[PDB]
RNA sequence: GGAAUACUGCCAGCUGGGACUGAGGACUGCGACGUAAGUCAAGGAUGCUGGCAUAAUGGUUAUAUGCCGCCCGUCUUGAAA
RNA sequence: AAAUAUGUAAGAAGUCCUUGUUACUUAAUUGAACGUGGACAUUUGAAUGAAGAGCUUUUAGUGGGCCAUUUUUGGUAAGCAGAACUGGCGAUGCGGGAUGAACCGAACGUAGAGUUAAGGUGCCGGAAUACACGCUCAUCAGACACCACAAAAGGUGUUAG
RNA sequence: GCCCUGAAAAUGGAUGGCGCUCAAGCGUGUUACCUAUACUCUACCGUCAGGGUUGAUAUGAUGCCCUGACGAGUAGGCAGG
RNA sequence: GCAGUCAAGCGUUCAUAGCGACAUUGCUUUUUGAUUCUUCGAUGUCGGCUCUUCCUAUCAUACCGAAGCAGAAUUCGGUAA
RNA sequence: GGUUGCGGCCAUAUCUACCAGAAAGCACCGUUUCCCGUCCGAUCAACUGUAGUUAAGCUGGUAAGAGCCUGACCGAGUAGUGUAGUGGGUGACCAUACGCGAAACUCAGGUGCUGCAAUCU
């Protein structure tokens, strides 16, 4: 905030760092996708309508989200959405099962050997990004949103965001749509 | 609906009890489905898995087979396991002690390993001696040498065996097996 | 009667069913094709750093 | 009848570059193949002998043999839904040794040596690529800068 | 497209060897939020300076409010925008309370006069008439004259209930 | 010059109305509130109260009403044809 | 000379050090293959995923296909004939397009509550005869993808330029 | 731009119908609302997977038990009845 | 088969009263073809006779507009089946 | 730095015209007994390095030179193209969204670099 504030104050501006982190929400249905981009939406854990998962950006996975795009709708998740959506729909993978996150015993038994051994440790290593955000994100299961409460706010989906709505990067406005997914 | 990535429903390709209906043999499969259970022990769970095999996947162990795995260093106090039947060999002479664990041994099989002044008992007797598989020293037979796979791969080139009921000459042996009857496999 | 001459519709389909992989490799693979000549003394290299290697056995 | 001779469809993979037709220089003939290099396959038109089958024209594969003009290469050729392996003798002018193997190696070296430099103190290092970064904030100063700002043009013809 | 904003978009191309900070650009963009903004900053700067964003940053966005918004006040809108048949020139004046206001109905009614959707028009100036008498169109000066006042006949009261007990009357 | 307010976002802020569900069946887990005894919304509903007896309730059947439903079998790219 | 497609590589079957074998090879203890002994196991050498990997045997049905976007050959053309990649129909109901193989949405165990998609909300018909700025009057108006057609040419209608 | 002319076919008929003219038409914007066998939570059936469990302890060890996921289907294969 | 746009020409003179070349946009499905979707366990295959009804691109009849309409005769066009 | 022998890459090295080149080298050049080849000692072969000369080869310089080479927000984000829509249009075709992206043009710079060995005011 006050960096913004002080390059300003200086006449300069302050440019904030790229985006560490997405979310992505699968919006499509699985019937009539390409092979490619059908490939792509599995490796990256989103095989039925919306499903969510967070993704770290690099130029590896960023291509990744072009190839995949009208068949998504991504952005920024806020602290808030990312606590909410763990709290409310976080589940683990053990033993090939889709355990919850009920305690904080479950994820320690897992992640512990990574750090993390509460489920803010684990909102942490998501957000913050870094070390063992493979291991940590992958813990965790697609999260199975429903359909937003209050309607997608658009004529029709499958047009990019910027063209009428839905699919596609739509940055920060991710959270508004989670939130009623959620 | 769901991408599916993998056949739904899918079973192990993995027999899971015997198939036979041996009375006895399902209580030797009771006794290690509980020591493999019960124990670690890597020997119980490989023998639990052993009893649930077909009489392809059991081959015979035969009694030279035995005699020259105990040659092995550090091997001649083992007591070698057959989950499977133990036949005799008359072309060894020299045959040594040791104690032999199996499911079935042939007349002449027993008469050499007892002969030697050695043991010869059943599984569930080696399995209170060895509840862990101690000193124990697993042997399994030449699968490889049935009949049957001599004609796996049957193909051009493949140098596999014909299914041929009746053989010598005169019997798939002219055109297509040499150069001078249109060409050579 | 005519009938359809040609396609490969569907063909990649099939042929991904269970399909592709690779084609298995092996440390140690196969000499076919490779110099006569260089095999020929290669295999009296080796009889020898064998036999050699019995002047540690006894 | 249709037509499927072997270097069919070739007018032009196996047709010289522009302006470098004729004698093929001494460098290619200079070049060293051991077994187990990787090669990129190109044919040469020129040399009628010990060329590619045009469909291995730009595979890259490894030697298993060398020969007296010849290498071996191995490729692993797509054929149903499987791949064949397939074994080609091709003379020298029409292989290449690959660069992006030779650069492998390269940092196979610098990957060793990283690790001696670092070992020899103990401390850590991080041998394995990562891919590009997002990128981290900037102060863009105004100063000799103050934005120039832009507009859209009317439209306009000129014929 | 929805309730305008108009939005500094600043940005420039990524820094580099010979150019450590090359030059800052700014456009004034319409766009009902920042991803649009931003993404209409870059349709533009690949026109006319041959910048991909892919090599570029943006520097900054910043909010336009209008100044003095509950003044009434005459704009002077020029228009490039494309047809079924050609690509043309505008000018037209539009009479509002602030900018965005200006805009929105602007790209309303080169939508309903020359069916021209948002993606065929190029907004190429707004700027407020200083002087009145400037005001070239009519449609605009003839609301400029002294001790304007007009009536509104034929009115409509909309009911409530289905049915109602006496016959309306329109009287304004 | 000093304020408000809109817009956007956050609260592990408080709170009213309506709806569907109540799987499980000794204990065991993680907790929370307590100075403690002890209490709790903490590994799935209990409490209080009323109604039904030639009846409440339910199954079946007939009919009516709303919406929906072409003839099976076959060969076929395609059948109510 | 693009775009899109397309080969290979990103290490343990690896790296370096010492020096052993041979009949091959070198002017040559030179090489080339293959090894002994020693050293390096934190990121062992990009990303993401892995619902487990590998493998063997045997056998059914099929071997008339058709459709859509795009590429494209023949033809004046065709609901015509013939190829290309993918997705469909065929084998598949369900919600939408009144209707309908193939479009849009979405794929199906028996159900409850919620939210939606494509598509709709005057009445038939569940759902604003909602809000807002314009445009249009047709003695042949018009009314929504696929789709159930319209052209050269023209108007002192009217609107904006 | 919209509208008018250019604009001729055979039973009587089709923006699906009625009918609609500051629309119930055309272009655009903004909200709310209706609705799938899809999405979210829950029960139950089955299938598959992973475990636990006869140490002596009334009547099912191919059994009991805990947990996770999944369910379209012609020709056709197999299994259980 | 039928209808347009252009206007070089024809028409004493005069493009368009009536025509209209070189080109070019269309419409029609009583021509002929192209295709092979439907019917090969069967839709009786030309002409005429008889009778009804429909289309209009109108031959007559009604009322008009036009002319290279003096009159008579005619020709072009409209509303008209 | 010059030069020569053997080269690498094979025009920034080629083409046309005109100047210049010390020293060494290279060359042209002298000769026909011998080996050797020609219609022809021209080429090829041998002999001398002796009689001669930079005239040419060769080497550099010159040129709003031809070609070639490099670059550029020069054209141009043009043409073309991957993906998206129940986008526009009667249609040919077009625009927008996520991306890639030329050629012709214009202008600017350049005109061999280099390895082994011998040698030289
Ligand atoms: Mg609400
Ligand atoms: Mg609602
Ligand atoms: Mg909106
Ligand atoms: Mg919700
Ligand atoms: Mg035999
Ligand atoms: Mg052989
Ligand atoms: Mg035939
Ligand atoms: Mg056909
Ligand atoms: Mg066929
Ligand atoms: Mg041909
Ligand atoms: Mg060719
Ligand atoms: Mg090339
Ligand atoms: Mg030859
Ligand atoms: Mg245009
Ligand atoms: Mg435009
Ligand atoms: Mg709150
Ligand atoms: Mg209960
Ligand atoms: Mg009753
Ligand atoms: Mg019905
Ligand atoms: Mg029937
Ligand atoms: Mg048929
Ligand atoms: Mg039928
Ligand atoms: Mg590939
Ligand atoms: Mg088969
Ligand atoms: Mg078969
Ligand atoms: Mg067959
Ligand atoms: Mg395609
Ligand atoms: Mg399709
Ligand atoms: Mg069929
Ligand atoms: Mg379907
Ligand atoms: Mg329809
Ligand atoms: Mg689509
Ligand atoms: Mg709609
Ligand atoms: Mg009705
Ligand atoms: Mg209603
Ligand atoms: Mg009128
Ligand atoms: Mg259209
Ligand atoms: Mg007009
Ligand atoms: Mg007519
Ligand atoms: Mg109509
Ligand atoms: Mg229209
Ligand atoms: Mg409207
Ligand atoms: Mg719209
Ligand atoms: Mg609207
Ligand atoms: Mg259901
Ligand atoms: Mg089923
Ligand atoms: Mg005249
Ligand atoms: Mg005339
Ligand atoms: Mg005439
Ligand atoms: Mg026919
Ligand atoms: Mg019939
Ligand atoms: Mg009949
Ligand atoms: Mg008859
Ligand atoms: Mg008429
Ligand atoms: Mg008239
Ligand atoms: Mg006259
Ligand atoms: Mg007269
Ligand atoms: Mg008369
Ligand atoms: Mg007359
Ligand atoms: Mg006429
Ligand atoms: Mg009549
Ligand atoms: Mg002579
Ligand atoms: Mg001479
Ligand atoms: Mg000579
Ligand atoms: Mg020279
Ligand atoms: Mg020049
Ligand atoms: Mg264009
Ligand atoms: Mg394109
Ligand atoms: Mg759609
Ligand atoms: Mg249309
Ligand atoms: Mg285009």
């Amino acid at each position: 905030i006050q960096a913004k504030r002080d390059a300003k104050a200086a006449g300069s501006y302050y440019v904030e760092a790229q985006h560490k982190l997405v979310f992505v929400v699968r919006i499509k249905g699985i019937n009539k996708i390409p092979p490619k981009p059908r490939k792509v939406l599995q490796l990256l854990r989103l095989t039925r309508i919306n499903s969510g998962t967070f993704v770290k950006v690099t130029k590896a996975t960023l291509e990744l989200l072009k190839l995949i795009e009208p068949y998504v709708a991504y952005g920024y998740p806020s602290y808030s959405t990312i606590r909410q959506l763990v709290y409310k729909r976080g589940f683990g993978k053990i033993n090939k099962q889709r355990v919850p996150l009920s305690d904080n015993a479950i994820i320690e038994a897992n992640l512990g050997k990574y750090g993390i051994l509460s489920i803010d440790d684990l909102i942490h290593e998501i957000i913050t990004v870094g070390p063992h955000f493979k291991q940590a994100n992958n813990f965790l299961w697609p999260f199975k949103l429903s359909n937003p409460s209050g309607g997608w706010g658009v004529p029709r989906k499958f047009k990019h965001f910027i063209q009428g709505g839905s699919f596609g990067n739509r940055e920060e406005f991710i959270n508004k749509l989670v939130k009623s997914m959620n | 609906g769901i991408d599916h990535t993998s056949k739904q429903h899918k079973r192990s390709g993995h027999r899971t009890a015997p198939k036979s209906d041996n009375v006895y043999l399902k209580l030797l499969v009771k006794l290690y489905t509980f020591l493999a259970r019960r124990t670690d022990a890597p020997f119980n769970k490989v023998v639990l898995k052993a009893l649930f095999l077909s009489k392809i996947n059991r081959p015979p162990v035969s009694v030279s087979r035995i005699a020259r795995a105990l040659k092995q260093e550090g091997a001649a106090n083992k007591t070698v396991v057959v989950v499977g039947t133990v036949t005799d060999d008359a072309r060894i002479f020299e045959f040594p002690k040791t104690t032999v664990a199996a499911l079935r041994f042939t007349a002449g099989a027993r008469a050499k390993i007892v002969k030697a002044g050695g043991e010869c008992i059943t599984l569930d007797q080696l399995a209170v001696r060895a509840p862990k598989g101690q000193n124990t020293l697993i042997l399994r037979g030449p699968r490889n040498s049935r009949e049957a796979v001599r004609h796996f791969g049957m193909g051009p080139h493949k140098g596999k065996a014909p299914r041929i009921l009746s053989t010598g000459r005169k019997f798939e042996r002219a055109r297509g097996r040499r150069r001078s009857k249109g060409f050579k496999v | 009667a005519k009938s359809k001459n040609h396609t490969a519709h569907n063909q990649t389909r099939k042929a991904h069913r269970n399909g592709i992989k690779k084609p298995k490799t092996y440390k140690y693979p196969s000499l076919k094709g490779v110099d006569p000549k260089f095999r020929r003394n290669h295999k009296h290299a080796l009889h020898g750093t064998a036999k050699a290697l019995a002047a540690a056995k006894k | 009848g249709k037509s499927h001779g072997y270097r069919s469809r070739t007018r032009y993979m196996f047709q010289r570059d522009f302006r470098k037709h004729g004698a093929v220089h001494l460098s290619t003939y200079l070049k060293v193949y051991k077994v187990g290099d990787i090669v990129d396959i190109k044919a040469n038109g020129s040399i009628q002998k010990g060329m590619p089958h045009k469909f291995y024209q730009g595979k890259t594969g490894v030697v298993y043999n060398v020969t007296k003009s010849s290498v071996g290469v191995i490729i692993n050729k797509m054929v149903g839904n499987r791949y064949l392996e397939k074994r080609l003798n091709l003379r020298v002018e029409h292989i290449k040794h690959s660069k992006c193997r030779q650069e492998f190696l390269e940092r196979v070296k610098a990957n060793a040596a990283k690790r001696a430099e670092a070992k020899a103190q103990g401390v850590a290092v991080q041998l394995k690529r990562q891919p590009a970064q997002p990128r981290e904030s900037r102060i863009v100063s105004t100063e000799g800068n103050v934005p120039q700002t832009l507009a859209p043009v009317p439209y306009e013809t000129f014929i | 497209m929805a309730h305008f904003k108009e939005y500094q978009v600043i940005g420039r191309r990524l820094p580099t060897e010979s150019v450590p900070e090359p030059k800052l650009f700014r456009m004034r963009i319409f766009a009902s939020n920042e991803v649009i903004a931003k993404s209409r900053y870059w349709y533009f700067l690949q026109k006319l300076h041959k910048v991909k964003k892919a090599s570029g940053e943006i520097v900054s966005i910043n909010q336009i409010n209008e100044a003095h918004p509950t003044k009434v006040k005459n704009f002077g809108v020029w228009v490039r925008y494309d047809s079924r048949s050609g690509t043309h020139n505008m000018y037209k004046e539009i009479r509002d309370v602030s900018r965005v206001a200006a805009v929105e109905t602007l790209y309303q009614d080169m939508a309903a006069r020359h069916r021209a959707r948002f993606r065929s028009i190029h907004i190429l100036k707004v700027a407020e008439i200083e002087k009145t008498a400037d005001v070239k169109r009519q449609y605009v000066k003839q609301f400029l004259t002294k001790d304007l006042k007009f009536p509104l006949p034929h009115r409509v009261q909309k009911s409530t209930k289905t049915f109602s007990y006496k016959r309306p009357s329109t009287f304004y």
